[PDB]
């Protein structure tokens, strides 16, 4: 038994209509668009900034690395 | 059966109580009242019923003295055609936990008064029949339902309806069971409606027949029960029907008409639902939904 | 006795109240398909595995030539090591997102179901480790030349322990035969230990994205998350099958094209995408027996997880501060594994001790601080 | 997409492409004169392909023996009179026949005894049966291809 | 109506859906796989052996 | 919960099924064997895979990893050793097994016995494509003998070889996939065995009575976890004497040569507990019908639990079907002689009357005896 002993549950009414008398994607740009913004809108400034100041450590780690593979042209400049 | 109506009618009239709103009773003006009398309680509308040791001339007398007037215009002649209710396959879950036992009552939409597959239905819903703890019959009742309730314990009470309106109606099953025994309750009840529009076999609506037949002589018992009858044979049929025509057409049922009538009233349809008290082992729409198909 | 066969037949009975009956919350996300999706892939790796085992040949005169000889005249079997080996890393992605998901919605509150979980990790790691050697290509051979030589640090017993291991002086044909009979045997432990995983899991149920008690809404796992998970199934199948039939070359070294040769050692050894944070973390201490501590405790200190929850509350999901370190987390694991992919230079190697150090300084210091914080915040 | 699936693995245990190269051979004719016996190699087991004169042509088409030791009929799976193609292993335990003279003028083989005639039925000796001919295709004339 | 006619008729009994499957898949695989091999095909003209194949034989050797 | 033993959901079905599982008080040494079997096929396992470890399946070199590892492996001639004699100790405790459950009537546990054929089945399968690693003479040709008898099927059975070999012969397309069938199978047996238990679990154990022993019940531990273990080193005493004083006895010395598909043995038998349904294979001297007798003796036992027709559930009061029951077991013994001889006189028409015997007691005699019972029983 899992279904039955779960919680006393008490005055709560629910209505439910079959899914044949229903639309199964409905509202795409009444209601679930919106909120598609909505979800991005509330988290892309916790999940992004992190991400994008890893990128920057990325962008800058391969750069010096790069950097530091040409030459000083300073090393020679009294060489002859 | 109040929420039965409330969502297998949803948006419509039927979906309404008979006895109205708190509001509505709180509110509620003599005028208001008295509108309803002069609208609805009208002659064309009305049928003066009688039986017992009365004479239908002198009836007929007396009711032509004190049922009165002629109406003038021709609005007040004419029997108006009510806006159709639409059935909608839904659900409606009232829990309650700390009520003892749970009720659920689960139906598909009805054919109406006229439709003559009206009688198969009844000669279906006599097979599974009904049931309750003190029926004496116990493990050995016929009804397989009734057999399989009493063999594992599975409802207090269960009973078959086909309550039919003008023009529509509602085909379907109510139970009461503990807490725990709901889901496999709901489980065997749909069984047997699969059953119905699968299986049925000529050995079964010959006794359903039998006791359908008793049935509606047992309706007739007193002057009252036929009063009843008379009064509402004309107010729905038009016309009398003999328990001489209504054997005619019983006589006429065997067993692959109730399985084509149940199929096509049963058989993948999305279901309405009432369920009230500590339901929790009955859940999901769906797999309710899943249970009108394939015995 | 019981009415239907479903609920009384002893063998669909645990088939009914495993996927069938089982309660499950309404409103668990995405983030609960990648479960069922490991599950499947699972399945998916040992039958692919079999029909390569059927062609393979254990010996290192013959393992990369039988591998070759696989792709080249077994019927489809060019398919089937293109879906054993892409289907190794589907396996690996979907189980960072599992980890990850439990560490986010406090999921490792399941103690019992959360160390099985870190076990059939260790043992996935493990698995795809011996298989990597099978081919014999360059990077299998000295992919396991190196790892395997970094147990000869442990003082006194680590020099006979590596030998032992190796079943001679290197890395050989006693080591090959040996690690495709552990390749052979792990998976089937690792579909052993599942199963008690889940059971461990049907104990308390699945938690929720809100980490409340669900019980005033459950509803069967069949037909809502039976139907879900099949739609998850083939929303991450198709990338991995585009991944696996247009680029199938694009995460391997193609040095492992080249067959081992135990006198030239490749330029840079790397391991797989899916080692290379621990890779990082294993080179971000110089010291030999350092690096190795360094590397079991990356992956060990998940059974630290349970013990460092300070919140009054189960998920992140209502802790804005704990949201934004746990995204922390999860770009310096980018950081570890993009710095293991790169030589052993500067400034790649200062990066690459301080993002090793942040790593676990996130799950031990700052997480359980942080989460303390927030509650007195809660006025707690 | 389940029918695919299933097809390609199953698949993949039948005769891969390596194997399914050594099924067929094919013998010049115009390379085996009359006085040698020229036998190839065919799916690792010996494959005689004699070539005879007249006077086994003639002189062994003469089939007696009332009940021969095992059913061969020279309607069946011989198809050209001057040619003779053969599985060149005895029936009695898988050893293979040399081709010199021995009894019956055909093959000897020199384990058991066991001496075939020039058609390569069984004559005096152990095996059970007789020799063996393959499947094979002659729609080629000037060359034999034994798929 | 077709929506409706194909319920009925194929959708509604479990039987009758079943064996619209098996026919449906047949029917899809033919048309599929043609279907498919053209696309392909036609985005390499000239390029495979089935195209180049007449130059080395079936007409000159 | 008070303790931790009934609560952990790990320790319970630890404790529900060898510690506190009720068993009946009163069964015998014949039910010792199930233990046996289970601690077998873990130590086959394990042999098994120490042996994987040093095994290279191909053609040109199995026959010799074999002989490397007898040869330069530290105890590596005791695990080949322990391995191949283990797989006969695994037989001779299945068909004790077998023979109990057919004498007292444990074949009414239908679930438990069909899961029971099906473990046999799998083993049958395990120990054919084991025996064909080392890649001796015995090896290819006892592979080659068999897997040819499929393309007797009509129609369908010469393709059906042919995909099975992987070629055109036995071959190293063969030798390969029959060591991943061989390393694959025992896992399957492990898995079965755990339904096999819980089946039984359903019922708990019969008893050599065949009454209802609710009425004495005893804990698993300590009086069966101590018998078991008893009946263990009693019966591990035998074959480690087996392997360790005459390890070569059981085997055919054909088996040292290696594999040459131009050599074919003189007698071509296989190893001992396969020879009965070796002889039953030959009795029809038919092809395709040979395939189905050697299918049948074996398949036969799903016919068990429905050809029972006795009142009683064991043989303990039932004399004529305990003389019966000697006669089948004295039956597959004569099968088991029949087949290790050749195929001549009077071998033949003795293999075709004990052939033809074994299945007349099984699906004839036995339920007919058992209904000659029940009314000598006044039934
Ligand atoms: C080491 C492995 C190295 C490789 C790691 C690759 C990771 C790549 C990025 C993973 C994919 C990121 C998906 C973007 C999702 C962004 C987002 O929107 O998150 C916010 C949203 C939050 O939802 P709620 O607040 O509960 O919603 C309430 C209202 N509905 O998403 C979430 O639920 C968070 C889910 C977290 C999954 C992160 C997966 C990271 C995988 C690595 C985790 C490793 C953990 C430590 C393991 C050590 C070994
Ligand atoms: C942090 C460490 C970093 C370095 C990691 C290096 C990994 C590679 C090491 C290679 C060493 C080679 C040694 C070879 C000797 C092999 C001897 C042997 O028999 O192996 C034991 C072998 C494998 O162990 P490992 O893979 O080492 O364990 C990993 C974690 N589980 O045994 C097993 O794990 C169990 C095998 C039996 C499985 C039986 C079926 C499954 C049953 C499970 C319970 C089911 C309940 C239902
Ligand atoms: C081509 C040559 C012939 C091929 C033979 C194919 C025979 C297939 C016959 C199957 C018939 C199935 C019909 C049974 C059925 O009713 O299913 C119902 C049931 C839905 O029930 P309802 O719609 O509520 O029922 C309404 C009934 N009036 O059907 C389903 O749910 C089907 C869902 C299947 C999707 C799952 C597959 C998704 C992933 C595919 C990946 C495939 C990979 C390849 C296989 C794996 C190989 C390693
Ligand atoms: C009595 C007839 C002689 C039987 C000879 C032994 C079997 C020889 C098999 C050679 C073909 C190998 C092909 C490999 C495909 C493996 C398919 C598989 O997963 O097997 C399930 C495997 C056993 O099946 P195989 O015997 O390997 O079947 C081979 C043909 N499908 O495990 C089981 O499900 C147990 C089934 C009972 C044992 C098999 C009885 C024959
Ligand atoms: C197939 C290959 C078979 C090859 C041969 C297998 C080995 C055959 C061994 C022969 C048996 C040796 C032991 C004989 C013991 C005789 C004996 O003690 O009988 C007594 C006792 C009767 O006593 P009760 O009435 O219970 O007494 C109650 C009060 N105490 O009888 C028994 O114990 C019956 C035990 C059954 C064991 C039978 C072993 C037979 C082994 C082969 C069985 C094959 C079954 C069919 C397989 C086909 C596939
Ligand atoms: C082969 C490896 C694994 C398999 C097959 C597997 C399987 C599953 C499945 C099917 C579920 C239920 C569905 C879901 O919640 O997603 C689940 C849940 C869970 N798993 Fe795993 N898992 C694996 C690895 C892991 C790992 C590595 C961890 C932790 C480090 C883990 C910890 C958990 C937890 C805590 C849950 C409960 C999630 C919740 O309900 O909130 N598992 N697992
Ligand atoms: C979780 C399960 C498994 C994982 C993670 C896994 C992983 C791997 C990996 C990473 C490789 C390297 C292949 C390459 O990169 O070229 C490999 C190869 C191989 N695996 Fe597995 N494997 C699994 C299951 C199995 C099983 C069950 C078997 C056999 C029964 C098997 C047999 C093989 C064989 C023969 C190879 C060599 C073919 C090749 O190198 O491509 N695998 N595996
Ligand atoms: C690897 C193979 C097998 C294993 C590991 C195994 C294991 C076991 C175990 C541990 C028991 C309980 C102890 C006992 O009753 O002896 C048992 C009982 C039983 N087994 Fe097996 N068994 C195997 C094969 C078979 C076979 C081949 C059959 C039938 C053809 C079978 C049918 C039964 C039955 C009927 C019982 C109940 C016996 C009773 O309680 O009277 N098993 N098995
Ligand atoms: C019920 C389980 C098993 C049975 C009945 C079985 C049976 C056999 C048999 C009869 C042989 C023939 C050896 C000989 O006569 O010379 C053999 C060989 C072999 N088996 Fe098993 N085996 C089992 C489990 C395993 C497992 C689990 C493995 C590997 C994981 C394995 C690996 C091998 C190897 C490598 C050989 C070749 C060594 C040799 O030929 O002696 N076996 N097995
Ligand atoms: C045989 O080597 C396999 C390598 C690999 O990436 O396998 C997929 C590899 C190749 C080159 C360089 C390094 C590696 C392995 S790095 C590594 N391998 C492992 C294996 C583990 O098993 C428990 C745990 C942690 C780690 S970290
Ligand atoms: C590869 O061949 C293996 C033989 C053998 O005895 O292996 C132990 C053998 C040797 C010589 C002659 C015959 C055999 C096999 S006889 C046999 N083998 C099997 C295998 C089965 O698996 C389900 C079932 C029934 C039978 S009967
Ligand atoms: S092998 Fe040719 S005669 Fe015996």
């Amino acid at each position: 038994i899992h279904f039955g002993n779960l919680a006393r549950v008490r005055h709560i009414i629910t209505y439910s209509l079959s899914p044949f008398e229903q639309r199964a994607i409905p509202n795409i740009f009444s209601d679930a668009l919106p909120n598609v913004w909505r979800r991005f809108s509330s988290q892309v400034f916790k999940v992004a900034p992190p991400f994008l100041g890893a990128y920057l450590l990325y962008s800058w780690g391969t750069q010096e690395f790069e950097r530091l593979k040409r030459k000083n042209p300073a090393d020679y400049e009294n060489d002859q | 059966f109040d929420y039965l109506h409330a969502t297998a009618f949803q948006g419509t009239a039927l979906a309404r109580t008979v006895e109205g709103t708190t509001e509505n009773i709180k509110h509620l003006t003599r005028a208001d009242l008295a509108s309803y009398i002069d609208t609805h309680f009208k002659a064309p509308r009305m049928v003066l019923a009688a039986a017992g040791g009365i004479s239908h001339k002198e009836l007929v007398d007396a009711a032509r003295q004190h049922f009165s007037g002629v109406s003038f215009t021709y609005k007040e002649d004419a029997v108006p055609i009510l806006p159709r209710c639409r059935f909608t396959g839904s659900e409606i879950r009232a829990r309650d936990d700390a009520l003892p036992v749970a009720h659920v009552a689960l139906a598909v939409e009805g054919p109406g008064w006229a439709d003559p597959d009206n009688v198969v239905l009844h000669v279906a819903n006599a097979i599974i029949g009904r049931y309750d703890r003190t029926f004496g019959g116990g493990k050995h009742l016929s009804s397989r339902l009734a057999a399989l309730a009493v063999e594992h314990k599975l409802c207090h009470s269960f009973q078959t309806f086909n309550t039919s309106y003008s023009d529509t109606g509602l085909f379907g099953f109510h139970f009461v069971a503990d807490p725990l025994s709901i889901d496999d309750m709901m489980f065997c009840a749909q069984g047997e409606w699969m059953r119905l529009c699968t299986s049925t076999t000529e050995s079964e609506v010959k006794r359903a027949k039998n006791h359908l037949r008793s049935a509606m002589v047992a309706q007739l018992d007193g002057t009252t029960p036929v009063c009843e009858t008379i009064g509402s044979h004309l107010l729905n049929y038009g016309r009398r029907i003999s328990l001489e025509e209504w054997d005619s057409r019983i006589s006429a049922v065997d067993a692959r008409m109730v399985r084509d009538v149940c199929s096509k009233y049963i058989y993948d349809k999305c279901p309405a639902l009432a369920a009230v008290g500590p339901i929790e082992q009955l859940l999901d729409y769906n797999r309710i939904r899943s249970g009108m198909y394939w015995i | 006795m019981a009415p239907n066969i479903r609920k009384s037949h002893p063998l669909l009975k645990m088939i009914n109240n495993s996927l069938i009956d089982l309660p499950a919350p309404s409103n668990i996300s995405a983030w609960w398909n990648f479960g069922s999706l490991l599950a499947v892939c699972l399945m998916t790796q040992i039958l692919t595995g079999l029909l390569l085992a059927m062609h393979y040949t254990a010996d290192t005169s013959l393992a990369f030539s039988s591998v070759a000889h696989t792709c080249r005249n077994v019927q489809y079997g060019w398919l089937i090591r293109n879906l054993h080996a892409n289907g190794a890393s589907f396996f690996f992605i979907c189980i960072f997102l599992h980890i990850g998901r439990g560490l986010y919605y406090g999921s490792y509150l399941y103690k019992e179901t959360w160390n099985t979980g870190v076990i059939l990790l260790l043992t996935l790691m493990a698995t795809a480790f011996v298989g990597y050697v099978l081919p014999w290509g360059q990077m299998s051979f000295w992919g396991a030349t190196v790892i395997t030589n970094l147990f000869s640090a442990i003082p006194y017993i680590g020099h006979t322990l590596v030998e032992w291991a190796w079943g001679g002086f290197s890395v050989d044909n006693p080591t090959l035969t040996r690690f495709f009979a552990l390749h052979f045997l792990l998976p089937f432990a690792i579909a052993g230990i599942t199963i008690i995983h889940l059971t461990f899991l049907h104990e308390s149920g699945s938690n929720n994205p809100l980490g409340i008690s669900s019980d005033s809404d459950k509803i069967p796992f069949h037909p809502y998350y039976s139907f879900k998970d099949i739609l998850g199934l083939t929303l991450m199948l198709t990338p991995f099958l585009t991944l696996a039939l247009f680029s199938p070359n694009l995460l391997g070294d193609p040095e492992n094209f080249t067959p081992a040769n135990p006198l030239v050692t490749p330029p840079h050894i790397k391991p797989e995408w899916y080692f290379l944070f621990a890779y990082a973390i294993l080179r971000s201490i110089p010291n030999k027996l350092g690096g190795v501590l360094a590397l079991a405790a990356s992956v060990l200190i998940l059974f630290l997880i349970p013990f460092l929850h300070k919140s009054k509350q189960r998920t992140m999901t209502f802790r804005p501060l704990s949201q934004t370190l746990f995204w922390l987390l999860v770009a310096n694991l980018l950081i570890l594994t993009w710095i293991g992919s790169q030589p052993v230079e500067h400034p790649f190697i200062i990066i690459g001790q301080m993002a090793s150090l942040s790593y676990f300084t996130i799950l031990l210091i700052l997480f359980p601080t942080i989460g303390t914080l927030e509650n007195k915040m809660l006025n707690y | 997409a389940a029918k695919n699936v299933v097809t390609q693995f199953i698949s993949s245990l039948s005769a891969s492409a390596d194997v399914l190269a050594l099924s067929k051979i094919e013998i010049k004719l115009s390379d085996i004169p009359e006085g040698k016996n020229v036998a190839f190699k065919w799916r690792g087991k010996p494959l005689f392909v004699r070539h005879r004169t007249q006077a086994e042509i003639n002189q062994e088409a003469e089939v007696d023996v009332s009940k021969l030791r095992d059913p061969q009929h020279d309607l069946d799976r011989v198809k050209k009179p001057e040619w003779v193609i053969l599985v060149g292993v005895c029936t009695h335990l898988g050893c293979v026949p040399i081709a010199n003279s021995g009894d019956f003028g055909g093959y000897y083989c020199p384990c058991h005894g066991s001496h075939y005639d020039a058609s390569g039925r069984i004559r005096k000796g152990p095996a059970p049966y007789n020799l063996e001919v393959p499947t094979y295709q002659f729609v080629g004339d000037d060359l034999v291809v034994v798929g | 109506a077709l929506l409706r006619q194909a319920y009925s008729a194929l959708f509604r009994r479990t039987s009758t859906f079943a064996l619209t499957v098996v026919l449906g898949a047949v029917l899809f695989e033919r048309a599929f796989d043609q279907g498919a091999d053209a696309i392909f095909e036609h985005l390499n003209e000239g390029k495979l052996w089935k195209h180049i194949k007449h130059k080395y034989e079936a007409s000159e050797e």
